């Protein structure tokens, strides 16, 4: 049946999802993940969004302003509607899965609502693609590959320029913050092969 | 984060074996998500963090896959240049552009609300401003616009069946990530994935660039550039956030280096220790690297030529017999509270006053505070994540490697006093310290152990949980957040694949409203705790026959 969901849990709780087409098939996800995680789930999406002040006040405002200061909704946004139906459904599907079970829970609570909603003072809305997207982008990219320390490094630089000269404040520079290491232990062993691409080290974009 | 493996050439009872352990930091519920999806074009089983669409962790039955961060260099910030009048504006290309903005409102519960605006140019979004000079930061993501290319990458790589299909995703995954592969017919493989910027020559990626149009980026490099190997002449692939390639270039965080000192060297020497591996050997790799102290191997050369001329009776000789004898693997006492051996206790203490003569000596404050740290550092919770050799212990070892050292030595960290000298006056330290507090008989000593802590809240710091939902592990593992094991042919196994993983506290952090936890909140912390594991299954015959409940919704969209 095109429209039917099946969803079998192991006897760790482990949820798997039967399903035909993409939509129905990240619906089953969502829904089990609502069922799991509700509660995790909100909380991380107001972390990924900068909105738990909302919920948890003051001492989060910051937390939050700095977390839309990282990030452009309305780009997020356009690459949620540039997506083929396909690609699309996947966030859609998993995002009405869990409205399905966030509908349930708010329908009948008293059995349904995990605890923690109870404890701290409100109730879990319904989720859209951007939300799904969120997740991902806020707790991989602009966390888990969003560093840089360019300003520090040149104010060290700059310091070690004044307390050791021009030319030897850039060598310890050097020497501190390496731009390769030959000795580094790589995961590639050098017989496989080596990066062809040298960059300049000597700070000359000043 | 780290992973190994195991090619054909050295897996035994076996063709491939993947051993992968995602270093985020341990939170109650737990960080992953275990799922099985079976259908529309997909047939996989494994866990992921947050529950992306894309599993990060898990395999299809003919290939499995896996990560660790990358940190290459993806990031470089701009420096733009502002004018009293037309505020709002930036000078790019010879004209003065207009900065994108928007207005945000924070909500806030029990209090007033606050609206603010953010600021972003062609470079990215707007980090700190200076009217003096009139600068203002912009943050340049090489992954930029591809967020969601990523997220689908993470998905579409599932349904790959060889390299070719695979590393076509690959490609598409934007952030910096190593990827890892491994297949039914014994096959392995790992691309250093990611979007990397095609800078102007002459362009150091270490520090900031003028934003007025001249140095921005010319594109980003191709997936030729991005480091890969398949099936690689060693029979293996290993990566704890070590280097991918020879002259590959780290993230230019002045916290992080690819040096000669590098953690990955301890799953190296374990791999190549024996010709071939089991899948159970494979495993018991993350219990040993997980008691492994990263800074023994490192030092206790220099500590042994430093103290080999001195006599029986004085006490840092003491101190460095001590660590000879060790091989470094922390257990605890059956007290459950201190180590068996003091040797982290000593080379930490040794460690940091080095640290304190040396590196941290050269540098101007206070920036030498950025090279104080020991490594060791931690609360009575335990560490946040993974132990590494700190960015001062990696300076510090080119230092003591001599003229074998590629990193010339601009300055003597040594202060032109001899080396041996130095790691003396620290041993003195070291043993000053410790004597004062554990007394003098070294064979008692009781050091505390680390331990660790499942968090309430989540990385951000954001509760994710009840406080009291927090839960203890009296041994610090310096291992995954989650360990999963794919076994590809196993040799006595009925299926052409099998699967383990272990997702601490457990599959579900429901707690109904009486306060009732799921019967699934908490039946993996001690398999955890005990480097134990629970089967994946992926099959139909495998889910079935290990059902214990089902469930059939009917929805149209
Ligand atoms: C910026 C980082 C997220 S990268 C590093 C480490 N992460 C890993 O070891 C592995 C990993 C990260 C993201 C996705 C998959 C694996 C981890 O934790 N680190 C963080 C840090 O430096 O504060
Ligand atoms: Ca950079």
């Amino acid at each position: 049946s095109s429209s039917e969901i099946k969803i079998v849990r192991d006897e760790y709780g482990m949820p798997h999802i039967y399903a035909n087409d993409t939509w129905h098939l990240f619906y089953g996800y969502g829904y089990v993940v609502a069922q799991d995680r509700l509660f995790q789930m909100e909380m991380a999406r107001r972390s990924t969004q900068g909105t738990v002040a909302e919920v948890l006040g003051k001492d989060f405002v910051k937390f939050d302003k700095d977390i839309r200061r990282n990030y452009w909704p309305d780009a997020i946004r356009a690459q949620i509607a540039a997506l083929s139906p396909e690609d699309m459904s996947i966030l859609q599907g998993y995002a009405d899965g869990m409205n399905a079970w966030i509908d349930k829970v708010n329908t009948n609570p008293e059995t349904l609502l995990p605890k923690q909603f109870n404890t701290f003072g409100f109730t879990p809305k319904r989720w859209e693609p951007f939300d799904v997207a969120m997740i991902f982008v806020g707790t991989m990219a602009n966390r888990f590959s969003d560093s840089t320390s360019e300003i520090d490094n040149l104010a060290l630089l700059t310091a070690l320029k004044d307390k050791y000269g021009v030319s030897q404040g850039m060598a310890v520079f050097n020497q501190l913050k390496w731009l390769v290491n030959p000795s580094a232990p790589t995961t590639i062993a050098v017989q496989e092969s080596n990066y062809p691409l040298k960059f300049n080290q000597q700070n000359s974009q000043t | 984060s780290n992973m190994w493996v195991i090619g054909k050439s050295k897996a035994q009872d076996a063709k491939a074996i993947m051993v992968n352990g995602p270093q985020f930091g341990w939170y109650a519920p737990a960080y992953t998500y275990g799922i099985g999806l079976h259908g529309a074009g997909y047939d996989v089983t494994g866990n992921t963090p947050f529950a992306y669409p894309g599993l990060v962790f898990g395999h299809n039955g003919v290939i499995s896959w896996g990560s660790t961060a990358g940190f290459g260099d993806d990031v470089d910030i701009f420096a733009e240049r502002l004018s009293a009048e037309k505020p709002g504006y930036y000078l790019h290309n010879g004209k003065w552009v207009k900065m994108l903005s928007r207005e945000e409102t924070i909500t806030v519960k029990n209090g007033q609300a606050e609206t603010f605006t953010v600021w972003r140019t062609v470079h990215g979004n707007i980090l700190q401003t200076d009217q003096t000079t009139q600068t203002a930061y912009a943050k340049s993501r090489a992954w930029d616009g591809k967020e969601l290319a990523s997220l689908l990458a993470w998905t579409h790589q599932m349904k790959a069946k060889n390299w070719q299909e695979w590393t076509q995703q690959a490609a598409k995954q934007a952030l910096t990530i190593n990827w890892y592969y491994a297949d039914v017919n014994g096959n392995i493989g790992y691309v250093h994935t990611g979007a990397y910027p095609d800078r102007q020559s002459g362009h150091d990626p270490r520090l900031p660039v003028p934003g007025t149009g001249k140095w921005d980026w010319k594109g980003l490099l191709p997936f030729e550039m991005n480091p890969k190997v398949y099936n690689p002449q060693s029979g293996y692939i290993a990566n704890w956030a070590n280097s991918p390639q020879k002259d590959y270039p780290a993230s230019d965080l002045f916290a992080f280096l690819w040096g000669g000192a590098d953690r990955v060297t301890e799953i190296d020497r374990l791999l190549e220790q024996k010709p071939r591996l089991t899948a159970d050997q494979a495993w018991d790799v993350i219990r040993q690297t997980s008691r492994q102290d990263l800074n023994l191997r490192l030092f206790l050369p220099t500590l042994q030529a430093a103290t080999s001329g001195l006599t029986q009776s004085d006490p840092r000789r003491q101190l460095v017999e001590t660590l000879t004898r060790w091989d470094g693997i922390n257990l605890l006492n059956d007290d459950g509270k201190t180590w068996q051996q003091p040797g982290s206790a000593i080379l930490n203490v040794w460690l940091t006053s080095m640290l304190k003569r040396t590196v941290v000596a050269a540098v101007p404050m206070p920036f030498d505070k950025w090279y104080s740290a020991s490594g060791y550092e931690t609360t009575q919770d335990g560490p946040t994540g993974s132990l590494n050799i700190s960015v001062g212990a990696k300076i510090l070892y080119e230092a003591v490697q001599g003229d074998k050292s590629p990193i010339p030595q601009a300055v003597d960290l040594f202060a032109g006093k001899p080396q041996q000298e130095v790691v003396l006056a620290a041993l003195e330290d070291t043993w000053e310290t410790l004597s004062k507090r554990y007394g003098n008989n070294v064979s008692n000593w009781k050091t505390p152990a680390m331990a660790l802590t499942f968090r309430a809240n989540n990385f951000f710091g954001v509760p994710q949980a009840a406080a009291e939902e927090t839960r203890h592990q009296a041994e610090y593992q310096n291992r995954g957040t989650e360990n999963d094991m794919i076994v590809f042919s196993p040799t006595t196994s009925d299926r052409p694949v099998l699967a383990w993983d272990v997702v601490a506290p457990g599959q579900s952090g429901f707690i109904a409203p009486d306060g009732t936890v799921d019967k699934h909140y908490e039946d993996q912390l001690k398999m955890y705790e005990n480097f134990g594991r629970k089967s994946l299954w992926l099959t139909k015959q495998d889910v079935e026959a290990h059902k214990e409940s089902q469930e059939v919704l009917h929805v149209q969209r």
